[PDB]
């Protein structure tokens, strides 16, 4: 296996080592996070008998996981290079050995965390580094250089796959596809590429400063010298900003996507989606300073971000009117992916429209860190990352393996997990709305019952992630016997109301995309002359 | 066999989104009453306990 | 048997490549550069020869990478024009990100204009603050490196034009002054403004000049490696990957140059 | 110049790795980070192994 | 004051700044739950009506009519939402002469409030610490985990400046019931213009992590009339 | 020729079930935080 | 959006002219029912012509549901039984009054 | 790189070999995943 | 205070007012250090800096006078 696999240069068989890291890393992120709120289930060490550096270095690790190690290798990496270059019709994409520097620099950033967590020094400052609390004035040992080079190495990995999708999707696509049809998906990951490009090198730099700083007995942005570390947060908030845009995107496509093929219609307007995203990616550098509120800038400043958020907005409400448009008026079959996407297009947008109250200007002193913003991000996140994760899988594993799964697995999966994440993640706000502070292993005792409902939520979606996980062995071990009987749906598209059935047969899946009208996966430089549009 | 066709195109979504609109405002009016009664409510106690105390 | 082979080579400008192991053993080496330096700036074992050595061959196993992504151009071959403009517009990024990084390097001092802050500088020019300044120190240097600049974009136009005798004069021009180059940075080594005990002001503009001193090493070091590789006479006035790379990153970083001597050296002062 | 044919010639009729250029850096390079790298990450952990177990359970 | 337990909205109103920003949080909340509402019926309406659906209209891309509605209509939402928030920030913003002025420092897991507007036997700086009294040393029917040995007052129906800084790293001067929200930078300063019209004691707590022990944090505030602050002002 | 409606019959006949099944999932989806702190022992009870 | 319904009407009796086989007459059928346009009773006699051609009665029977429930109409009979009995009783194809009582 | 089918290929597992029935693995899978958080919480604490 | 200081104040239009004690204390901090006899040119912004500005700034500015190293830019005077 050695052989092949660990030295492997082909996209198709880097994309499943993508999709096993990713599942890997989001079942222990999720054990972890799992023992997070166990321990916060009641006010005092009920499970954690001080050493509160202990709970601030899980809810780092939590965090960071989920950022960087668990979503960005799932829907940009994993599912770009499965589906890009398939689309395109090219036989592969241009120098793979890109994207296998990009997959082999990731495991050692896990072992460096765990390392770093073993040891008694941790690093406890939050998933944010804002100095001096990360420098050697507050956290010693060598754990926070572990977690600024598992940072490096994922950007770089990052870079490097927007890297090859941008060499892909530019300089040998297909003759057939042109500027005007190009499909929804790659032009988010395009798009993402762009952000990402203009985004990576601002943290690469300043974080890099702040190491600097660490070693060189210097500082630029700590007050040990005259530095400002308000200058860094600015940075840092900079990047951070275009990031939530880069891991919601593509999540925009493959929903796009799959409410397209599921309404048996074509889409609504490509062309302006494609103008809204491009906008979204183009005004997502205007709030660079958005974030941070709390100093009191001038009012001029507040008013100029808060206007650049309420513009911002707009085209999310577009796009949102451009999917209830694209359902509206067609034929609808009740399957799981529609169900993520129904429950995507609800909570994401309930949260989005949450967020955009919390963009006032004002606002922030009485949400800003509190439970609030977390209840706001976690609502997203869940929608755009495991909700698109999840309908992905369930829409493109039937054929890019050629193992079904289980139908009515699939639906009580998705009807525990949304019941679990509802009930976790709707008491934030009020938690937030109190005015409790963040990052606190223990609590006053005012919402202990608040506490208990998300611990027995998160109980309900770890059980769920236990019977996603069987499902899972039970697609990798029973397929083939699921295939023949009636345990799974063969086809997605059923027959128009106006067709015979033995027709059918010629007619088996049509859709707008080439990998669905592939058969069995082939070898990996298949394609052996690319297609053409008329 | 009446001539007049293809007025569906638009007037389904029309009215959808009216009532929509209509049943969001009524609903949205149901709930503020009693907030905008108790914050009511809470302003006279605030003046009462205020102007009482002094005079 | 013409048209077959063709269309299977076609649209596949990807060798076949064999188990490689480049990617496993440069995500070792870097690992095992970050885990030793964590060690031992602050650790249990204060060793520092070693972790030279795991440097050492990193570097190398880099400096490998990068001279095979330039012989298997040639001697490998197999590319089109698509390949060609797909790593040409790579190095274009590239460049771009590294303009992206000179970027953030100047705004983390030039957003004080008007001086919006109140306390803990907000002053331009900081009057009070007054040390052995970095500015206006090299300018020596960087008024013969925008002569160099100006004189030898133009001879690696007539070397991308003919690679002749001429090409031999720029290249050996672009030696010698990289070479000043490197020698009048090094003897700034120490003591060439100040060092960094309080009022950091200039220590931000040295340190900024510091980390970019490896462009230069790169270009220095792909100079050298298409020295030998014309010295092989392998590579002929054809699918010449290296001089494009070379002639546009010297058409881009006078360009910074110049956008850098634009602000900071007469702003202010 | 007088080489690059015979020598393109040569590789493609034998078609093996390591692409001829060198070898004996190759066989120097490969046993030095399996002799380095795994002797010194092996003591990154086996020195705090003693150090390991603080539980610091107060009550 | 204290969080009340259950609670799903808002804490007790303390300051007319407080109340307009519930009054503008409200506003905004109104236009944000019709909104949300109507998504959520169109959601449930077609998710009931054409699941049935036989046949799929499919050749409908355009429509116009809608488009420029729901085009020109969140321009004008957005404009009647955004209104309330300037006006109400430039009332609260407004410096309307600021009578007490107190220092706010975020030191290492503890704070030290000096009182230097004031004097307390002639002339001398009023300055003492607010350490959190520790969960086991507790005394009995006080508040668990937050409550202090000393805490600091404030006069009611005046205006008061809370100078927020930290020493070593980055705080915040969180104070949810009396709307004062600033962050403690380590070296630079800022002026928030609170202004207290209520009596009754007013909890808070520091929104930013300051390591690890940040779960035993506090910041207290009681409001006083003149005569006590007058009487506590010579008793310290 | 106008045949049945009148708008007015089927509509009402078609969204007022549809309105009150949807009024009635709200009620339960903001009555289940109810019916927790009306079990609860919010007023010791 | 004023569009004429002459053209497409003409189209369509113009593709069942050259009916084949069932494929295009289904396509033809699908793309019919896909607007919003009601089939004129014309059309619907064209389609049934066509369907003998190929000799298919269970796609007379899906195009006699389709036409029995396309689209609401304000849920209007009368239209649908007068265009229903002149095809009917036009030659004779005995299909509706049988998969109901079963 | 083309003698694969395109059938269990993708996958590093294997049905054939009595060494493990897809429980061995499954379960080590388990345990690789379960290991960071319960080290990290036994590392300097109790479970 | 006793409910009445000032009243209306109308010397900064805008709503932030960063850069205000600056231009409020030189003047106040010259006029203390040139005469000393009669502090009727800066007897109307008494509580501009008393009240009105952070104390903290005050007591930082003061200190560094004593110290010689004044945060502002002003004379040696
Ligand atoms: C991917 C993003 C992601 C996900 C899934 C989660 C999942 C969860 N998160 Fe977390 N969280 C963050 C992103 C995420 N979080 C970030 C960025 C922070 C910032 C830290 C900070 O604010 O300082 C944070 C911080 C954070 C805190 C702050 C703690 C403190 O104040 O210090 C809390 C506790 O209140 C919390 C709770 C939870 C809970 C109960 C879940 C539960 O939902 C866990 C159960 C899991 C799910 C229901 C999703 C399933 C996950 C999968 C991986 C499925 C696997 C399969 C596929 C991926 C295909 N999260
Ligand atoms: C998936 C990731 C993700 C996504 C998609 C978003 C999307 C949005 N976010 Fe959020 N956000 C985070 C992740 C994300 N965010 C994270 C991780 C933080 C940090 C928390 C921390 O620091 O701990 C954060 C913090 C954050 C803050 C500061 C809170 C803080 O952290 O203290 C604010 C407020 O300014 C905000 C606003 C928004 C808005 C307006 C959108 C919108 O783009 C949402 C887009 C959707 C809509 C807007 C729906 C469309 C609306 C309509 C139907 C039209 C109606 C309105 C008009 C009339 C136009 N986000
Ligand atoms: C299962 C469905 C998914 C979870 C829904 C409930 C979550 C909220 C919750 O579990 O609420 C829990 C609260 C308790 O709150 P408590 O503070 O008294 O718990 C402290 C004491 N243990 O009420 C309940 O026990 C309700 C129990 C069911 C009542 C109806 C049946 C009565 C017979
Ligand atoms: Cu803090
Ligand atoms: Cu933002």
């Amino acid at each position: 296996m050695v052989q092949r696999w660990l030295y492997s240069t082909n996209a198709k068989d880097i994309a499943v080592l993508y999709f096993m890291l990713a599942i890997f890393s989001g079942m222990a992120g999720t054990a972890m996070s799992l023992i997070i709120r166990l321990e916060l289930a009641a006010p005092g060490s009920q499970y954690l008998h001080g050493n509160s550096q202990l709970f601030n270095v899980l809810v780092v690790g939590h965090a960071v996981l989920m950022i960087f190690f668990l979503v960005m290798p799932a829907l940009i990496g994993g599912f770009g290079n499965y589906l890009l270059p398939l689309m395109i019709g090219a036989t592969d994409t241009a120098f793979p050995r890109i994207n296998n520097i990009a997959f082999w620099v990731l495991p050692m950033g896990l072992v460096c965390l765990v390392t770093s967590t073993l040891v008694e020094s941790g690093a406890g400052t939050g998933w944010t580094v804002y100095p001096p609390l990360s420098s050697i004035q507050a956290h010693s040992g060598p754990s926070v250089d572990l977690a600024i080079f598992a940072l490096h190495l994922t950007s770089i990995s990052s870079l490097l796959g927007a890297i090859n999708f941008i060499v892909t999707t530019l300089n040998m696509r297909t003759n057939g596809m042109t500027m005007h049809k190009l499909p929804l998906f790659v032009w988010s990951i395009f798009i993402t590429a762009f952000l990402l490009l203009l985004s990576l090198p601002v943290l690469s730099a300043g974080i890099t400063m702040l190491l600097l700083d660490r070693n060189f007995n210097t500082s630029f942005f700590e007050v040990s010298g005259g530095g400002d570390p308000i200058l860094y947060e600015h940075l840092f908030w900079f990047f951070g900003h275009p990031e939530v845009y880069i891991l919601i995107i593509p999540g925009f496509g493959i929903i796009s996507h799959v409410v397209s093929t599921y309404s048996k219609k074509p889409v609504f307007g490509e062309i302006s989606m494609v103008y809204a995203m491009a906008s979204i990616g183009l005004l997502g550098f205007l709030v660079w300073s958005h974030h941070m509120y709390i100093v009191g800038l001038d009012a001029d400043t507040r008013a100029y971000f808060t206007s650049a958020t309420m513009i911002i907005a707009i085209p999310t409400g577009i796009k949102i009117f451009s999917w209830l448009a694209t359902i509206h008026g067609g034929s609808i079959r009740l399957a799981t992916p529609m169900l993520y996407a129904i429950a995507f297009l609800f909570l994401f947008t309930m949260g989005g429209l949450t967020g955009v109250a919390l963009a006032n200007a004002s606002l922030d002193v009485a949400f800003h860190d509190t439970y609030y913003v977390v209840g706001h991000f976690h609502y997203v996140l869940s929608m755009g990352a495991i909700f698109s994760l999840f309908a992905g899988y369930y829409y493109w594993s039937p054929q890019i393996l050629g193992l079904n799964y289980n139908e009515k697995l699939a639906q009580i999966q998705f009807w525990l997990i949304f019941i679990g994440a509802n009930v976790i993640f709707f008491p934030m706000h009020f938690l937030g709305i109190n005015g409790m502070p963040r990052r606190i292993p223990d609590y006053p005792d005012a919402f202990a019952g608040w506490n208990y409902v998300a611990s027995i939520g998160s109980f309900i979606a770890t059980l769920s992630l236990f019977l996603f996980i069987y499902i899972l062995y039970d697609q990798l071990v029973n397929g083939l016997n699921n295939k023949v009987n009636n345990k799974s749906v063969i086809y997605n598209k059923a027959p128009d109301f106006v067709e015979s059935n033995t027709i059918f047969n010629l007619n088996t899946v049509k859709s707008s995309s080439i990998e669905f009208l592939l058969t069995s996966p082939p070898a990996v430089h298949s394609f052996n002359t690319p297609a053409v549009q008329s | 066999t009446i001539a007049p066709i293809t007025g569906t195109i638009k007037r389904r979504v029309i009215m959808d989104i009216v009532l929509g609109f209509s049943l969001g405002g009524v609903m949205a009016s149901y709930w503020w009453w009693g907030f905008h009664m108790d914050k009511i409510n809470k302003r006279e106690k605030f003046y009462a306990e205020l102007a009482e105390r002094k005079k | 048997m013409t048209h077959l082979e063709r269309s299977r080579h076609q649209q596949h400008p990807f060798h076949m490549v064999m188990p490689s192991p480049w990617p496993i053993v440069v995500s070792f080496a870097l690992l095992s550069l970050a885990l030793s330096t964590a060690l031992t700036m602050h650790g249990y074992i204060g060793n520092m020869n070693m972790v030279y050595l795991a440097l050492f061959v990193l570097l190398t196993s880099s400096i490998l990478w990068f001279r095979d992504i330039v012989a298997e151009a040639t001697y490998l071959g197999d590319h089109t024009m698509a390949v060609r403009k797909g790593i040409n517009l790579g190095f274009l990024m590239f460049v771009l990100s590294e303009v992206l990084i000179f970027a953030g390097l100047f705004w983390a001092y030039f957003h004080s204009a008007m001086s919006p802050d109140v306390t803990l500088g907000a002053c331009w020019p900081p009057v009070g603050i007054e040390a052995v300044q970095p500015t206006e120190l090299p300018l020596l240097n960087t008024i013969i490196l925008l002569s160099s600049g100006a004189t030898v974009t133009y001879s690696h136009h007539a070397l991308i034009a003919g690679n002749r005798n001429k090409a031999l004069s720029g290249l050996l021009i672009t030696f010698w002054l990289i070479v000043i180059f490197v020698t009048c940075q090094y003897i700034e080594y120490t003591n060439a403004a100040f060092t960094i005990s309080d009022g950091v002001y200039g220590s931000v503009f040295y340190a900024g000049t510091g980390l970019h001193f490896l462009h230069m090493v790169m270009l220095a070091a792909m100079l050298g490696v298409n020295y030998w590789r014309m010295r092989n006479y392998h590579l002929t006035a054809g699918h010449h990957v290296g001089y494009e790379t070379t002639i546009i990153y010297t058409h881009v970083l006078d360009v910074i140059w110049l956008f850098l001597y634009v602000v900071f050296y007469w702003w202010g002062v | 110049a007088n080489k690059v044919i015979q020598l393109q010639k040569i590789f493609q009729s034998s078609t093996k790795p390591l692409w001829w250029r060198h070898p004996r850096s190759a066989l120097y390079l490969y046993p030095f980070y399996a002799i380095f790298a795994v002797a010194v990450v092996t003591p990154l952990l086996y020195i705090p192994n003693a150090i390991r177990g603080i539980k610091a359970k107060k009550a | 004051d204290v969080p009340t337990p259950y609670a799903c909205y808002f804490q007790d109103s303390a300051t007319p700044n407080q109340e307009g920003i519930l009054e503008l949080h409200d506003n905004i909340m109104f236009y944000l739950l019709v909104i949300l509402g109507l998504v959520s019926w169109m959601l449930y309406t077609i998710v009931m009506t054409y699941s049935k659906n036989p046949i799929a209209y499919k050749y409908i891309k355009h429509g116009q009519t809608i488009e420029v509605i729901w085009t020109i209509f969140p321009a004008v939402i957005l404009l009647i939402i955004a209104f309330p928030s300037f006006i109400l920030l430039y009332l609260c913003d407004e410096v309307i002469s600021p009578a007490m002025t107190i220092k706010a420092i975020g030191y290492q897991w503890y704070w030290k409030y000096e009182y230097s507007d004031f004097i307390n036997d002639s002339g001398e700086t009023v300055e003492f610490e607010s350490y959190v009294i520790p969960d086991e040393l507790l005394e009995e029917g006080q508040l668990r985990l937050l409550d202090t040995d000393t805490s600091m007052v404030v006069p009611v129906d005046t205006h008061i400046r809370f100078v927020v800084t930290a020493a070593d790293v980055i705080h915040d001067f969180a104070i949810p019931s009396l709307g004062i929200k600033v962050d403690a930078t380590p070296g630079r300063l800022n002026q928030v213009s609170a202004l207290i019209q209520r009596e009754g004691v007013f909890y808070g707590a520091c929104s930013e992590l300051c390591g690890t022990g940040h779960a035993n944090m506090p910041i207290k505030i009681e409001a006083v009339s003149l005569p006590k602050f007058l009487e506590w002002l010579n008793e310290q | 020729g106008r045949i049945g409606e009148s708008w007015v019959i089927t509509e009402g006949r078609r969204l007022i079930p549809e309105i009150f099944q949807w009024s009635a999932v709200l009620s339960v989806c903001l009555g289940w935080p109810g019916a927790v702190y009306f079990f609860s022992k919010a007023r010791k009870a | 959006d004023e569009e004429t319904f002459e053209e497409f009407t003409a189209r369509y009796e113009k593709e069942f002219d050259e009916a084949y086989d069932l494929f295009e007459v289904q396509r033809v059928l699908n793309n019919c029912f896909s607007y919003d346009l009601v089939p004129a009773p014309a059309v619907i006699e064209k389609a049934l012509r066509a369907a003998r051609r190929v000799n298919d009665l269970p796609t007379a029977i899906r195009v006699f549901e389709a036409l029995k429930y396309k689209v609401e109409n304000e849920d209007q009979y009368k239209a649908y039984l007068d265009e229903l009995k002149d095809v009917r009783q036009e030659l004779g194809v005995p299909l509706k009054e049988e998969l109901f009582p079963s | 790189v083309h003698f694969k089918d395109g059938v269990y290929e993708n996958i590093p597992f294997k049905v054939k070999g009595r060494k493990t029935p897809y429980a061995l693995s499954h379960f080590g899978f388990f345990a690789i995943g379960f290991a960071v958080p319960f080290v990290a919480c036994y590392v300097q604490l109790k479970k | 205070s006793p409910l009445h200081t000032v009243g209306f104040d109308a010397r900064f239009p805008q709503q932030n007012q960063t850069k205000h004690c600056w231009q409020s204390y030189v003047d106040y901090h010259k006029c203390v250090n040139m005469k000393g006899e009669d502090f009727a040119p800066c007897k109307v912004f008494w509580k501009t800096y008393n009240a009105l500005c952070p104390l903290d700034w005050i007591e930082k500015w003061d200190d560094q006078r004593e110290k010689g190293i004044f945060a502002g830019d002003i004379n040696s005077d």
